[PDB]
């Protein structure tokens, strides 16, 4: 997170820290005691699928306390349409081996219904993006969970307000831009999979996933997030499904 | 379907209506308005007209800068409007001379304090209620030879040669303004 | 207006344009100077656009130069105050006033719903938590 601030302990309770072989891999969002929503690209180079850990209630990576709960990732579900190394359909649904305990420091973010998210949540200007990602473009990561308020843009505006470049990935209907083009605030690579949460009449909802962008907080560019509203049915159907042998699962989409 | 174009603000004394093209053919519209960092609010839901009254929204804070956009239906196709800051660009309506009394060798020309669409409490605020000191009135008077006077209130106190008739015309002005700095001349009134 | 021989009398704004309808020429004989006559004529001959009583629902019309302005009552808006503010109870309009989910209905007013872990209150629009840790709520701030 570039240009943000520290999320006071407990104020970003749905934030998840994903680790591979004990190393920091990506962020994630708890939406149930058993399910975590993250980004598909976070699993592009995973070799040891049995060494994936999801930590809830995390805040300061340099100090341990009793609010943190660790769980092995039993399954990583990715859309059959996602292609490693690319940006479209950048979403993953992770099933935890055992449910986490809901506490004052561990609470799930609400997965909204599609139409509510499309007709109401999509027009709430600001939303929070968070993670332990880079504090500066190509810089070091943060020890304390950072958070940032970013404004959303309809794609037509994003394209018009962005600096056109060569092999720039297309911004599809499964994505949306949010942030600033003056090079001051944005999420970054290390924040991938993290929540883009929208507050509406007393409740927070999952609207986006830190996905991609040109560098981090690059002048003339906005962060791009997976448009979660397009995957509500996909996610709901899968959460109502029975486990399947093998950690990695590619589920058809739509 | 085609996106709207030539979005234009038609505003006088804060009565603000957004207008646009083209004439909808198997095409409906929905307008959204917001301030720089505020949420988008929908208005004129699925209307077939090419206009939308946004008065009630902009009078909430006439000093804010608003942006509107028109969505077209058979994310949806849309077009953004130019930014609009009511206080700085709403047209001043044609004023009206309320009266003029003569005492001896001086005349008092009073300009009617016209009401605006800006609502506060349970009534409409006048032009001076809203602009305060930013508003002045200019008087263009002649004998029977052009003469002019300016006031920071709604009254003009001028000298007049007894036994002579004078005609008057007033104009509302906001000096600090760059565009739409003056209203049109009021109807002519003669003593 | 002109009656027989009245034109023998000097010009009079009151008798000619106030008590009667005066033409441009008559007005010019009063004001003389062209610039002054035109300044008078643009308003005098503009006509009252409020005559057609365009402002609906108890609004008030204010005549303007070649147009009009409608002042509406609280529950009304629109160029001619034709828009009923009380007839916009649909979901796309501020989520229908629903705290969480809104559903439009054909033949019945919109209904409000809630996310699992919440239940709809008697007011038909609010949602209350039915569990200790409902989603989307931050406990240390509650
Ligand atoms: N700003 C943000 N909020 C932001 C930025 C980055 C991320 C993490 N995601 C990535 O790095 C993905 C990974 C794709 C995969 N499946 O492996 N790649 C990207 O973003 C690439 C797309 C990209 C390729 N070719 C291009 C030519 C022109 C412009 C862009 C690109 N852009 S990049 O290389 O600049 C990212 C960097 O290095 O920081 C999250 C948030
Ligand atoms: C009332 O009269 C005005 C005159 O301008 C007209 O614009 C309206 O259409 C009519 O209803
Ligand atoms: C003119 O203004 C409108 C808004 C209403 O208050 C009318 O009663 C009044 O005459
Ligand atoms: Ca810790
Ligand atoms: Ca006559
Ligand atoms: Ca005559
Ligand atoms: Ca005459
Ligand atoms: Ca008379
Ligand atoms: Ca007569
Ligand atoms: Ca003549
Ligand atoms: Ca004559
Ligand atoms: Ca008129």
């Amino acid at each position: 997170i570039v240009g943000g601030k520290v999320c006071p302990k407990g104020e970003c309770p749905w934030q998840v820290l994903l680790l591979v072989n004990g190393a920091q891999l990506c962020g994630g969002t708890l939406i149930n005691t058993i399910w975590v929503v993250s980004a598909a690209h976070c699993f592009d180079k995973i070799k040891n699928w049995r060494n994936l850990i999801a930590v809830l209630g995390e805040h300061d990576l340099s100090e341990h306390d009793g609010d943190e709960q660790s769980r092995r990732v039993a399954q990583v579900i990715i859309p059959s349409t996602y292609v490693p190394g690319t940006t479209n359909h950048d979403i993953a649904l992770l099933r935890l081996h055992q449910p986490v305990v809901l506490t004052d420091h561990v609470v799930p973010l609400c997965l909204p219904e599609r139409t509510f998210s499309e007709r109401t949540l999509a027009f709430v200007r600001f939303s929070l993006v968070s993670g332990w990602g880079q504090l500066l473009d190509r810089g070091a990561t943060a020890l304390e969970l950072m958070v940032l308020n970013v404004p959303r843009l309809m794609t037509q505006d994003c394209l018009q307000q962005s600096r056109k470049v060569g092999d720039s990935p297309n911004i599809t209907e499964y994505m949306f831009c949010a942030g600033y083009s003056d090079g001051s605030k944005d999420s970054c690579k290390g924040d991938s999979g993290g929540p883009h949460a929208t507050h509406y009449r007393g409740t927070w909802y999952l609207t986006g996933i830190v996905s991609w962008g040109q560098g981090c907080a690059t002048v003339g560019h906005f962060g791009v997030y997976t448009r979660v509203s397009q995957y509500i049915e996909w996610l709901q159907k899968l959460m109502r499904s029975e486990p399947r042998p093998g950690v990695l699962l590619r589920a058809p989409f739509p | 379907t085609v996106a709207a174009y030539n979005l234009t603000w038609k505003s006088t004394n804060f009565k603000t209506i957004l207008e646009w093209e083209p004439k909808p053919v198997n095409q409906v519209y929905t307008v959204q308005i917001s301030t720089k960092s505020g949420d988008w609010k929908s208005k004129c839901f699925y209307t077939t007209d090419t206009e939308c009254d946004l008065t009630d929204e902009i009078v909430k804070d006439v000093k804010q800068t608003y942006l509107a956009r028109v969505f077209s239906y058979p994310e949806p196709l849309y077009e953004n409007s130019p930014e609009f800051t009511p206080y700085l660009e709403t047209n001043l309506g044609q004023p009206t001379i309320q009266s003029f009394e003569q005492v001896g060798t001086k005349v008092n020309v009073t300009v009617e304090d016209e009401r605006t669409l800006v609502r506060r409490n349970n009534t409409f605020l006048s032009l001076r209620d809203v602009f305060g000191k930013d508003l002045i009135y200019t008087l263009y008077y002649w004998k029977s030879g052009k003469k002019t006077a300016k006031t920071n209130t709604n009254e003009f106190l001028i000298d007049v040669d007894k036994g002579e008739n004078y005609c008057f015309s007033v104009q509302a002005v906001i000096p600090s303004r760059t565009v739409n700095r003056k209203s049109t001349d009021s109807p002519v009134e003669c003593m | 207006a002109n009656a027989f021989l009245e034109e023998l009398r000097p010009g009079s704004l009151e008798r000619e344009c106030k008590e009667e309808q005066c033409s441009f020429e008559e007005a010019r004989e009063i004001f003389k100077d062209a610039e002054r006559t035109k300044l008078f004529w643009i308003s005098y001959s503009d006509g009252d656009q409020c005559a057609s009583s365009p402002c609906q629902n108890g609004g008030s019309c204010k005549d303007q130069l070649q147009s009009y302005i409608c002042f509406c009552l609280p529950a009304f808006e629109g160029r001619n105050c034709e828009t009923h503010k009380d007839d916009q109870l649909i979901c796309v309009n501020e989520n229908g006033g629903c705290e969480q989910y809104c559903s439009d209905h054909t033949g019945t007013k919109r209904s409000c719903r809630c996310h699992e872990g919440y239940s709809l209150l008697a007011d038909g629009v609010s949602c209350t938590p039915t569990v200790e840790y409902p989603c989307g709520k931050i406990p240390i701030l509650e």
